[PDB]
RNA sequence: CGUAAAGCGCACGCAGGCGGUUUGUUAAGUCAGAUGUGAAAUCCCCGGGCUCAACCUGGGAACUGCAUCUGAUACUGGCAAGCUUGAGUCUCGUAGAGGGGGGUAGAAUUCCAGGUGUAGCGGUGAAAUGCGUAGAGAUCUGGAGGAAUACCGGUGGCGAAGGCGGCCCCCUGGACGAAGACUGACGCUCAGGUGCGAAAGCGUGGGGAGCAAACAGGAUUAGAUACCCUGGUAGUCCACGCCGUAAACGAUGUCGACUUGGAGGUUGUGCCCUUGAGGCGUGGCUUCCGGAGCUAACGCGUUAAGUCGACCGCCUGGGGAGUA
């Protein structure tokens, strides 16, 4: 899916450090990095529609784990949207 | 007693879930029965018989396969007790009205012999009927003098004597019956883990049995 | 997703006592030691215990009378999407008294003739006979 | 709600419904008591009076409700702090016709050109139409083009369903296993909604070998607008868009827990290891037979149609009619 050089750089960045990988930021941003660069791939492959359905997961499972970081810390969660700069 | 033989059972592929509770263990793909729970249970089994046997109860062995057919045969020798060695009829005791009437002609035709009244020129006052001797005895030989229902009846096989057992419950009979880790326990009202067809099993069986009746009916 | 682990216990119970399991285990919890306690006091369960500490499992040692199932008939009656409380006089009986019914009342979990003569009313959390 | 009427073709998901476990707190729901109110009559209970009854009438109960006040805190909810077993992320591997794009290979059908060669070929129950002395069929050589991937191949595998088979490359989704670490209820379901969705069909532009609706002819038959035969267009193929229906079937909605067994397939993994085309364990998926139980029966049976919980869909005699 995504490189494991580019895995660690984000969990680094966004983690306490690069151990914790469970952070709602980790995942977040992980999923994030994907949907990004799976833009390209469906620019070009518009009807891989069975890869399609596993990008609308990632979009569905960001969501869920975005609105689940504003319940419970809203500055925390301020800050994560403008870093990655979504929710547009 | 405890001794050699008997703790052998059948492959774990044909073992009966409920039998679980009197396996010991899997030994070499062939399940082995817990003698330490079968003395019990064995021993028991010996008690209740003896205590029906001073009530000069009437105790029925069912041995159907050919690896104890004779051995039951013996064991009505040494003690007065009846038996099955052949197949079991079906409906032995639902229908023994039914069953009477056989009997009685066993009796008919067993008395002509004995007074040579069957010797005649024709073949078929001579050779047809008198073969009915042997088909009848051979089912109903051990049940002749019997003259009703039995008080308690012994079983060698759980599974291959299922219909017997079938007819015990239905009319009440207390059942003893020796249940191999294939057979279907629940049917009994007394368990006797063990050996359904060794052959130094079996004449253990009936050999241990033999005796208690004997001492029960002094 | 199991969303009510009431009737979890209740149907670990019964599904035990058909198949003559001699003990059931499940995960513990406060409002599971209590009905199990009320279980206990009357007669329908031989004991139960909790082994753990930061998982800890609650064990009922189940039991049988004459070879069958002592708990005849076990049924949740409040459920979370259709929750039932009743009055101190609507209190209901199982069985015209026979069974009994676990109450959840202010004063804690109790069957329903306990929370009679104490006059207190509550969730009704299932019938047992 | 498998087969009698009834599980959306399958998914993702807002509103809604519901939600693991521990402490504290709140006391909304809930529960206890009291107060006010809930007209009288009527119903009901114990009495009274018309000679009895109907009827009339005294008292009580009831009016299951609403509102307040005072308490209770088990349960649900709000709030705060938690926790790791649900869910999810990371590290290392494994299998697979999972999807999209491109390239390529072999067998073969048809067609085209030529060589050899001569009277049949083809087809059927039989026959004819048809093809052939303008040289067919057969046979050899060369070329052109399209479509599908023999053997492997397997109640085998993958995918939410539909569905997906030569080989190679690029892009890409999911599942599963091993221990370890991390987040700490972030979950389940889902009206409306949105997406996907065999084949046929439609639009535009290509392609078109084979097959083949329609159509034509020859047979069969009392007739044959069919079955059979010889031909043959759309279509079947590609790009993009539309259509949104199937016996879209397991005629069985999704999620979670629980409940005797036996024999296989497939794909990970631990352990014993010299007495290996071995021995004992632990996961995922999957086929078959069967116990209790369940079912009207047939049958289902740890992959339930058993025992339960959450949520949604749907049914209410047949026809008219899934029609106006
Ligand atoms: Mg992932
Ligand atoms: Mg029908
Ligand atoms: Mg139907
Ligand atoms: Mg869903
Ligand atoms: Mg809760
Ligand atoms: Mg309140
Ligand atoms: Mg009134
Ligand atoms: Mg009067
Ligand atoms: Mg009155
Ligand atoms: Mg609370
Ligand atoms: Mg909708
Ligand atoms: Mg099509
Ligand atoms: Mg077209
Ligand atoms: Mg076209
Ligand atoms: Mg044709
Ligand atoms: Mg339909
Ligand atoms: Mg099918
Ligand atoms: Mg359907
Ligand atoms: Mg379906
Ligand atoms: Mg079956
Ligand atoms: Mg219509
Ligand atoms: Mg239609």
């Amino acid at each position: 899916s995504l490189s494991t050089e580019a895995t660690a750089k984000i969990v680094s960045e966004f983690g306490r450090d690069a151990n914790d990988t469970g952070s709602t930021e980790v995942q977040v941003a992980l999923l994030t990095a994907q949907i990004n660069h799976l833009q390209g791939h469906f620019a070009e492959h518009k009807k891989d529609h069975h890869s399609r359905r596993g990008l609308l997961r990632m979009v569905s499972q960001r969501r869920k784990l975005l609105d689940y970081l504003k319940r419970k810390d809203v500055a925390r969660y301020t800050q994560l949207i403008e870093r990655l700069g979504l929710r547009r | 007693m405890l001794k050699a033989g008997v703790h052998f059972g059948h492959q774990t592929r044909y073992w009966n879930p409920k039998m679980k509770p009197f396996i010991f263990g899997a030994r070499n793909k062939v399940h082995i029965i817990n003698l330490e729970k079968t003395v019990p249970m064995f021993n028991e089994a010996l008690a209740e018989l003896n205590k029906i046997a001073s009530r000069k109860g009437k105790i029925l062995f069912v041995g159907t396969k050919r690896a104890a057919s004779e051995a039951v045969k013996d064991a009505a020798l040494s003690c007065d007790q009846f038996f099955v060695n052949h197949r079991w009829l079906g409906g032995m005791l639902t229908n023994w009205k039914t069953v009477r009437q056989s009997i009685k002609r066993l009796k008919d035709l067993e008395t002509q012999s004995q007074d040579g009244t069957f010797d005649k020129l024709t073949k078929k006052e001579a050779l047809m009927r008198t073969r009915e001797l042997e088909k009848l005895e051979n089912s109903l030989g051990g049940i002749k003098d019997m003259g009703g229902l039995p008080d308690a009846l012994f079983v060698i096989d759980a599974d291959h004597e299922h219909i017997a057992i079938k007819e015990a419950n239905n009319l009440g009979i207390p059942v003893f019956a020796i249940v191999d880790t294939n057979s279907d326990p629940d049917g009994v009202d007394f368990v006797i883990p063990g050996n359904d067809d060794a052959i130094r099993a079996v004449t253990l069986y009936l050999g241990a049995v033999a005796a208690t009746v004997r001492e029960g009916r002094s | 997703s199991m969303q009510d682990p009431i009737a979890d216990m209740l149907t670990r119970i019964r599904n035990g006592q058909a198949a003559n399991k001699a003990a059931v285990t499940m995960p513990s919890s406060k409002l599971k030691v209590a009905i199990a306690n009320v279980l206990k006091e009357e007669g329908f369960i031989e004991d139960f215990k909790v082994e753990g500490d930061t998982k800890p499992e609650l064990e009922l040692t189940l039991k049988y009378f004459q070879g069958k199932a002592v708990v005849e008939s076990i049924q949740r009656v409040s459920r979370p999407g259709l929750r039932i409380y009743k009055r101190k006089d609507e209190l209901p009986k199982v069985m015209a008294g026979l069974g009994i019914a676990v109450v959840s009342t202010s004063k804690g979990v109790m069957t329903d003739r306990a929370a009679r003569q104490a006059g207190l009313g509550g969730e009704i959390i299932c019938y047992v006979a």
